[PDB]
Formats: structure tokens, sequence, C-alpha cells
């Protein structure tokens, strides 16, 4: 189905917490708890970062990840800003029509 | 210890289906679905589509219409083939597990393991 | 004994010694008056009736009753654990009741605001029925029960029955019960009452899932003695005919003849849980299975036993043939899938047909010089000499007992919901508030406790089994615990079926 | 020697009406399958097993098994204007010989309301089994129905009517009366 | 010891049973567990794949009935095995001639699964038995077994057993093995045919009791122009699917072979079918292979090429004429009489009852006593001896052993009851 919407860009000073959202239809992530976020650095493969709205993998992500959800929109959140955050992320859903679609991503940039 | 490795052309002329394969080594296929993700330099991912390893398939809607996905559990790898390849098809295609919990009934939709991608150019 | 007397204690524990474990659950109720003490007759067309196969005629009664009938009254989810991981099988023995610290409340109404008070002289009214008397509806898997976790405070579901019906009219043979025509024992908030019962032998439950399939019970390296017939011709041409036999071994195991044959079937229809595979009309009752009684059809559900699925279609569910359970928090009407619990049986595929297949084929004719072999596809087929089958499995959150109907003859008299079939299961306990109306309502303390026995597995399998097990994950909350609301939740069905055995 | 009682009783309650009025089952059953008025709806909705909806409710026990048989009625307009006494007959072939199924498995004998039909060969005679009818099946009816095929997007469900049932795991009956 | 004898030859029938044979035993898989599926045998089709282990034990099997005989009722009830002159004997393979000498020091391995936590591979009709003339000398078939599979492939609930993780007793050349086992008890199987007819006990009047269940067959004349040119071996025939994979209705419930005047007719599937002494492993004729028949069951039991009956298949109207249909396949009915299958001097014994929730008569269909608890496997194999090690330490495993094979003499002893 159509894509889910994210902000182009997004920037935070080292140290303090940033928030990425992303919007879908009620179909999406208005419907069900499936929404992940991938990390993506350039010349490299996409990394899982949340799976199941809040959830973090058992390995490799920091605690400082934190996803969310109200209504239509889902939230990522970084706390504690480093050098190595800086990346493309990118919002994806389960949809109605048991496809998978995902954000047109956003890059976050560390001051 | 899950390693994904495709391979595949660099360079295809355009109207010309593309195949590309992709093996799962230190660990099999199994009960996992697994998924073709492309993506465009300087552009957002995509899903293409996964396939299960009993052949059942799910595809992204708007490429449905000439994708075709097969699994071959012997050779342990899965392939994928694109007809009608165009300036549009050129990307970055990754070979992604997607996780799946065999004998609940819980979609799939979300990869925890990647492949190091493959990049595919369209052009004459 | 007295006013200011407490008349029981607290007992929530679970004690495994040997073979057998006893599980002691205690929860705080509430007993509302219902009906305003009143026998109000009920029927389909008090709430309209809107179609023959929902007719129906009874009575609702101001009793309420106690229903602990479900395992995750008995079993926190580390007992379940420790009992599914550990034991082929299990079965209850012993059962001891007691209601205790009764509270009476009479409640007065003046404007908006109301009081509270100690109703001291009050009685509460509680008997079993251990002659079987009175309708049995704790088989019926209704809501209603102790909660699974001990610090909610449950309310007790009123008690109703039905008798038989046309329509919604009654007929001469429909049976009416008065439940103040049975003895009880009346309480006052010094009182407490207890019972013991004893389970009549059934057999283990099998929490195990077979590590062979029944067409695979050959030795593998040796041909059988038994001929085949492969082929009816020579080559292409006319008058062909031959009759040639092939030995049944290794390299064909379809053909080789067998002991034993798949359990019975009755086909359901498969619905995907990609809705895209599912066809787009709407066939929930009109392609379900269903048998007819006395002109009126109901729902093939759950049915008897078949593995959900063929493997590697994990997907796919049958429509009717599972146990379909809600979420915390779930509703009540059109709730999408990720709202509710689907319970998978594959792990019957070994000895069970697949619900959503045909039983096999069959011959529809005579062949002869003029006419082909013809085979038909059974859809349906019941018991055959040499069936062997499982029965479906429990689960944590599913029924535990039920009533076998009483009745000249019944076969494998288990209960299709799961569970543990009884012709004396536990007695239904009914409880009122005796009327004075003054409005007034009751509380207090439950106790079960349930002695259970256990079969060990002597199991010389040498690689590791699969267990139930919680993941290693980092999530907002943890599984099978309150929220930051002080909400329990049980994330998902679990099932009796993880360690193996031979065939 | 040693024989169960016959049982003279008729139950008062059916098979299909053993619940609990009253009380919602914790069960859930898939209620609809379409959003419907669309091309392209697919949804699965699974709503609370309940009392306004009891045919819809899973149950422990099932009905007893039934041969079928053909229906008579004692008017004479209401029977077809042929010959269809042994021709119509319900039958069990032994040996290369056909032998009539008389009186044949407990059925009922009409449904309820219908006092008039009567089973070809299902019945002594004319004796009515309308007592058993809240266990067993009627003999002139279908048991049921089954699923007889795969649906998919391309084919819709279909059913077929079970004429003949054996034995299956959970069933129950009554007997024939004295 | 070495000069004395551990057993005496017993072959005596008395009712009391005797047997005696002269056994040998290899070494199969060079003492190894090997892996085995459709695929190491070259990967078949769906109905064949299967997935297990192939084991280097042996085992004895008795279950045929010629074993323990010479050419109303009766039943097993005691069972007595011995196992004694145990000779383990080495081959030296060298250039012209290979040499033969007796190891005096060696052993063998011996166990009977008596828990039943083996699968079971006795009830399947195998090759291997003891010969039915007690002169002939028989090489003990090999042990293996099938788990779980997907295909060629396993799930994780796929099982693997060591029979070296049981405890066994180790024989040399001097030592000897019995054990006794009762049969539990189980009806006499009936030796008799039936006089009267289930409806003759006159089409219409009413009976008590109906014929048995049934599952309907493919015809088969053994007049091959009467058969249809085409080839129906497998497309025409009853199946049954489990877990996606059909496999043949072989024997199936025991029905009547063929109705009265028609002996030309067999089942397709539905016999038994037996094999002359020397007939091939492929494609033989009619005459190289022996096909019973269940005639005599007819009383009771339904033809198995024969439709079981009729049933009404609507409601007859004024405006509608009566319609009934064939009835292919009849499940269990309240009042049902049927006769199981016969045994033959050639067919099996017993089989194992699976341990299920639930079964019904189960009473083997390829005839015999079927059990909960039947006769115990018997393992057995040679205990491997290395060939000399290096003289300097290495981790491997030893693969290299002396090529050694042992005989010996096995009695079995049953007790029957007689009707």
């Amino acid at each position: 189905q159509s894509a889910l919407t994210q902000p182009a860009s997004v920037s935070g000073s080292p140290g303090q917490s940033i928030t990425i959202s992303c919007t879908g239809t009620s179909s999406d992530v208005g419907a069900y708890d499936y929404v992940s976020w991938y990390q993506q650095h350039p010349g490299k493969a996409p990394k899982l970062m949340i799976y199941d709205v809040s959830n973090r993998p058992s390995s490799g992500v920091s605690n400082r990840f934190s996803g969310s959800k109200s209504g239509n929109t889902a939230s990522l959140t970084i706390s504690g800003l480093q050098a190595e955050d800086e990346a493309d992320y990118y919002c994806s859903s389960y949809t109605s029509s048991s496809t998978v679609i995902l954000g047109g991503g956003t890059k976050l940039t560390v001051l | 210890q899950v390693q994904l490795q495709e391979s595949g052309p660099g360079l295809v002329k355009p109207s010309v289906t593309l195949s590309l394969t992709c093996t799962v080594s230190g660990d099999s296929i199994s009960t996992y679905y697994w998924s073709w993700v492309r993506q465009p330099p300087g552009k957002g991912l995509e899903w293409i589509g996964y396939i299960y390893y009993s052949g059942n398939t799910n595809y992204n809607p708007s490429l449905k219409s000439r994708v075709t996905m097969s699994v071959d559990t012997s050779k342990n790898q899965f392939s994928l083939k694109l007809n009608s390849v165009t300036a549009a098809d050129t990307a970055v295609y990754y070979c992604a597990r997607t996780h799946h919990d065999y004998g609940d009934y819980r979609p799939s939709y979300y990869f925890d393991y990647w492949g190091q991608g493959t990049l595919v150019t369209v052009s004459s | 004994d007295g006013v200011g007397s407490s008349s029981g204690n607290w007992h929530c524990d679970s004690q495994w010694l040997g073979d057998r474990v006893i599980t002691t659950s205690t929860r705080t109720w509430a007993l509302p008056t219902y009906n305003n003490h009143l026998y109000k007759q009920i029927s389909n067309s008090t709430s309209g009736g809107s179609s023959n196969d929902n007719a129906y005629f009874g009575y609702s009664t101001p009793w309420g009753y106690f229903d602990f009938n479900r395992f995750h009254c008995h079993f926190s989810p580390r007992d379940w654990q420790r009992l599914i991981n550990n034991n082929w099988g299990f079965r209850p023995k012993r059962l001891n009741f007691k209601l205790f610290n009764i509270q009476v409340k009479e409640v007065t109404d003046n404007n908006g605001v109301k009081t509270i008070a100690n109703n001291l002289t009050s009685t509460v009214q509680v008997f079993t029925d251990s002659d079987y008397q009175l309708p049995y509806v704790l088989g019926s898997a209704h809501e209603g029960c102790l909660p699974p976790f001990p610090a909610d405070v449950f309310m007790i579901p009123q008690y109703g029955y039905l008798t038989l019906n046309d329509g919604s009219q009654a007929v001469g043979r429909s049976s009416f019960y008065c439940l103040e025509y049975f003895p009880s024992q009346m309480l006052r908030t010094g009182n407490n009452f207890q019972f013991s019962y004893e389970f009549e032998n059934v057999p283990f439950h099998s929490s195990y899932a077979h590590s062979q399939s029944l067409d695979r019970l050959m030795n593998p390296l040796i041909d059988q003695y038994l001929y085949y017939l492969s082929k009816t011709i020579n080559g292409s041409g006319q008058n062909q005919q031959t009759l040639k036999f092939s030995v049944a071994g290794p390299s064909n195991m379809a053909v080789q003849g067998r002991n034993y044959i798949p359990g019975p079937s009755y086909r359901q229809q498969r619905v995907s849980t990609t809705v895209t595979q599912n066809n787009n009309s709407e066939f929930a009752w009109p392609g379900a299975s269903s048998w007819a009684l006395n002109g009126r059809n109901s729902l093939m559900n759950p049915g008897p036993a078949m593995a959900s699925h063929k493997e590697g279609e994990d997907r796919f569910f049958p429509l009717s043939g599972s146990l379909i359970f809600g979420k915390q928090g779930t509703g009540r009407d059109n709730v999408d899938a990720d709202k509710v619990m689907i319970t998978n049986e594959e792990e019957i595929k070994t000895t069970n047909p697949v619900a959503t297949e045909s039983y096999g084929q069959v011959a529809t004719n005579h062949q002869s010089a003029q006419a082909q072999a013809q085979t038909g596809w059974v859809q349906n087929q019941g018991i055959l000499p040499g069936m062997v089958w499982q029965d479906r499995d429990v689960y944590l959150q599913g029924p535990i007992w039920a009533k076998i109907p009483h009745t000249d003859g019944n076969f494998h008299p288990s209960p299709l919901m799961g569970g543990f079939g009884m012709k004396h299961p536990p007695p239904q306990i009914l409880i009122k508030n005796t009327p004075v109306f003054i409005t007034q309502y009751s509380t207090g303390q439950v106790s079960v406790e349930i002695e259970w026995e256990l079969q060990k597995e002597n199991s010389k399998r040498w690689n590791p089994e699969i267990q139930y097990t919680s993941n290693y994950y980092k999530s907002n909350n943890v599984e099978f615990a309150v929220n930051t609301e002080g909400v329990y939740s049980e994330p998902r069905p679990i099932g009796t079926r993880y360690l193996t055995r031979n065939l």
C-alpha cells in the first residue's frame, strides 16, 4: 500500500535526546503494533533497532534507542546522542493487506 | 551466525529479466521467511517481497505483476526474478531474513539479518 | 465462631512432591443480588429471536456459582512451565474447596451519595449439587472464572439454564428447576464452608508430541515380503493388459502395507492469515462445517481433533477447527486478528489427518474393458478399525474438565474442546444472598486445592528436546506480569506438548 | 448376563443447548470475512461466542451417527406419484445381495413440529422416535455439511451434504426405545 | 568356557512350539550410525520422502508364523528366548584368499528393549525372519529407524537414538543369553469361517445387526483382457493422506476379497500378496506371486470392491422423485459386527499398538495380535575391535578396525493357548 511518511531530516547536538516520527494510515501503524525501525550507515546494510513498537533486539542495540506509538504515528527516540548515532532511519510497518511497507527515511545529523 | 551472500550481474540491458540468488551460510533456510529489499541510490528502502521454505510467497503489490521468487532448500539458497527491467530497477538489492516463529499465527514483518547487498545497473 | 474472628487464612502455592502436584489458589469474590431475587423466564424472543438456529428457551436464576474450570486458575505460568517441560502426562486427583471470611454489605442510596455498611445478621446460601440433578453449565467454556492473577477481585457469574424448546416456545416435556428446593447451608459472617471432592479415574492427558509419524513406522533398511501391483500395461498400444508385481521396499514407501491408519476426519475450510490469499466473499457462515440437530444447524466447533495445517503451511487455520482466545482487553465484536490468540494443533499431524484436507480416496466404480477406474474424495470419515489418533491439546487459558452427557452410548468421551471428560465431574457450587428488598451484596474468600498426578518421561532421546521458554528479550513490560497500570495479561496461549515420544 | 439399564426417559435438554444463557463464552469465532460491498475486501474479524448467536458456540460433544433414509408422508398427495417403495430405500449389500436397512441406526423419526413424516424403512410398524431428537439426528436429514474444497482468491468456498456419518470421538446418542 | 557348549539344540512342537536356527551377524555400517534420507538414496518424491538413521546393530525377528510352525482359536501366552554357542570370527583378506580364524576373546553385545524406548520396527512385515525350514542359516537384518521429516530434511522435533546408551550384556564364546517374556492378554484370533450369513439369520425384513465398515477398493481381474487398457495401479488406487503425503491403503479394513461366484477378481491394494520361492524383486507376473483371498469373511463383512449400500440423497415430494446414492465408505455404526483379517502360515503374528490417546479395534490390519507391550526388540552387534592404533597420541576416533563377524544359535519357545 501507500508508504509511511517521515520528516526528511532531523538534527541534534551531542548528548541531547531527539525524536523521529513516522505517520501512517489507520491500516498500518494505526491498526497494528507491528512497527520496526532500521538504522543505516552509508554503504552498508540496514540494521534492525526497534521491533514490535518498543522492543529492542537482544544484542547490538543500546538502551538509548526507544520506540513508541500514538494513534497513527510511531516515533523513535534517541537520547545521549553520539557521533555513531548519525545515520539514516526507516520506519516500517505491516499493513492491512498483509504486505510490508516502509517509510521514506530520515537523515539525522549530530552537531 | 546466519550470513547472507547474494550474487548476480552488475549491468543489465532493458527489457531483460533479472535473476539473483542469495546463499544462507552458517544456518539453514529453515522455517524463516526470506525477503528481497532494493534501495535505489539516494532513495528509501523498498520491500520487494518474501518467500517461505514451502514456496508460499507474498509480494509488493506495485511490483507483483512482474516478480517471481524461488527457494531451493537443498542448495540452501533462494532467488529473485524480475521481468522487463528498466531505468527504475537500478538499485542495491539486499536479501534479508524475516523473523518468523513457526507454529503461531503472527505476521512476519521485520528483517533481523541482512545481506551485504548487490548493485544492479539497468542500462543500454 | 464470631464477628471478630477470622474464619480462614490465605493459601496460594504449589507443592511438587514425587509424581503429584498440589496447587492451591485463593481469590476474593463479590456476589451481587441477581434478578432482584427472582426467577425470570428467558427466551430468544425476549431478545427478538432473529434466527431459528439461535432459538432458545430457559430460565435465569438469582443464584451465582463458582467456576474454577480453567487451568490458569490453578497454575501460575511458572508452574505450568515446570509441568509441561518435565512431564509426559498429568491428571487431577482430589479437590478441596473452602469458602470463608464472608462479609455482607447493605447499600443505602440517598440522592447522589450512597452509603455502604455492614449487615451483621445477614446470611449467604451456598450448596453443591453432588447428585448432578441441576443442569451442568460448567463444561460450556463460559466466562466468569477465578482470575488468573491472585490479586484480582472477580465477580461471581449468574446461574441460568436452558431446556427443550420449539422456536422461543417451551414444550410439554420441558423442565423447570427451583434452586430453593435443595437443602443448602446458610452462613453468617462467622461461618465458613468446605467440602472435598474425588476425581474419577481418567487417563493422563498426553502432554507430548510424537517423534514419529504413522506412515513412517517401518524399518527403512529392509524390504517387506509383501508385493503390490506395479503395472497394469506393458506399453503403449492396443491389448497391452498385464499384471506386474513389485515388492514394497524403502525406495517406494507409500505402497508398503501398514497395520494402523490415521484417525477420523471431518473436513474444515481453510482460512489464510494472509487475507489477500482468501476469497473476496462472505463465507464465515456459508462455508462452515456444521451439524444439524432437530432441524437447527450448529457450527462444528472445534470438532474432532485434527492437525490445524499441513506442514510448511502455518498461515492457514481451519475455520472453526481451532480454539481462539482473546488478548487482555480485547473487544467483544469484530476484532482484528491481532486482537485474538488462535491456537495451533500442528503437533498431532503425526497421527491425525490435516483438518482442511480430505481423508483420502476411494474407488467409485468397477473398471472394465470399456471403463477407466474412478476415484472420489473422502471429505468425512468416521471410525474404522485400526485407527489411532491424538486428542486435542489443553491450554493454560483452556478448560480443564467437561461433563459427559448422560446417554445410552458415547464414543471416546473426551471433550472436544480439550481436557478430561467425566461422568461425575466436580459438582456445581451455587451461592446467593438470602433476601431481606434491602439492597445488599456480599464478598469474601475462596480457596481451591487440587492434587494432580504426574507421568514422568524416561525417554532415551539423545538430542535435547523442545522446551517452553521465555525469550531473552528487551521489552517495556515483562511477559505474564502487570503493566504500569496494574493490568495482568497472558500474551500467548500455552499448550502442553513439548516433550516427545516414540509412536 | 450383565446388561445396562434400558434408558426410559426423555432428555429435558438438547445437545446444542447445554450452555448457560446468561454468560458469554471466552472463545472467539470468525464472524466476518470481508469488509463488504467492494472489490478487494478481505479481513478477519472475530467475535465473542454469545447467547445471541448460540449456533456458533464451541461444543464439547456432537450428535450421534446417522445413515440417511427416505421421507414418507402419511397424506397421499404429499408423496410422489410413483412406486418408490424399493428403489428409494436405503440398503446394505452383503455378498452381492441387497438387504433393506430395517430399522437401521437409531435416528429421530422426524423434526420437531413434523408429526406426519416417517422414514421409509426407519421405524417399527407406525412408531416414532421423537424422544431421541435432542441427541440423535433426524433419520430423513443430512447429518451436516463439510467443506469440499480449498477456497482461494480464485475459488469460492464450497460445501456438501453428509448423507451418512460413522462414529466420531465426541459423539453421544440414544438407542431405540423398546 | 571355550571347549564346552552353552546350549542344546531344541526343535520340537508339543501347545508349546520350539524353534532353533543358526545365524550369522556381520558388521553393519563399519561400526557407525549413519543419517539416511530419501536424498542419501537419490532423493525420491514427496510421498516417498523420509529421514532417519541406520545403526550398526542387528535384530532378531521371529514375527512370522512359519518361524514357529511346520506345515477354532489360538493366541500366545509365554515367550522364551535363548542365544548361545557364540563364535566371533575374524577375516584377514590377503592377496589371493581371505583367511578366517577364531577370535576367542572378542565379545558380542545383546540387549532387549523392555521399556519400549526405541522405535519399534518389528510390525512392518519386513524380511529377516528366521527361515521356515529349520536347517537354513539366515543373516540377521540391520536395524534402522525413521523420524519426523519435512522432506529429506529434519525438524527440531526429530529425535536421534543411540543404542550404545542402553545397558547391554557382553558375550564371549562361552557366555549365553536368555530372557523370558509374558504376552499380554489378547483375544483368540478366530481360526474359523461362519456357516451362516448376517442377512439370512428376505431383503426387506428387519434385522438387529448390520455388516461392518468398508473403504471401497478398485476391482482387478486376473484375466488381463477383462482389465482396462490403461495404467491404473497407483492412479486408480485407494489411499489416505497424512500431513500432505498419500500412502496407499494397504491392505486396509478387513473386507471380502470378492463376491460369491467371481473368484477371478482381487481388490487392488486390499489383499496380502506373497512371493514364491525365487521370485524376483520387480515386475513379476501374476504366477510368480500368491494372491490371498478373504472370501470366508463375506458373511459378516462387505465386499471390498462393492459399495456398502445406498442412502437417501433428498426429500421426495409430489414434484420430486426419490433419489439414492452409493456409499463408497462407511465408518462404524452402532450395531455393526465384523470379522478381522485371517492369519497365514507366512503372515505376521503381532504388532505394536502405537502409543496414542485413542485407538479403535486395535487388531492390526495385516492380521495378528495388536499389542501395547509386544515381544520386545532384541538388538545385537559385534563389539568393535580396533586395529593397532598409532604410537603417538591423536584425539580422533579410531577409524580402523579388524574385519570381524559372528555366528551362533537362536532358540525361541512360544507357548500357545487353544480354543
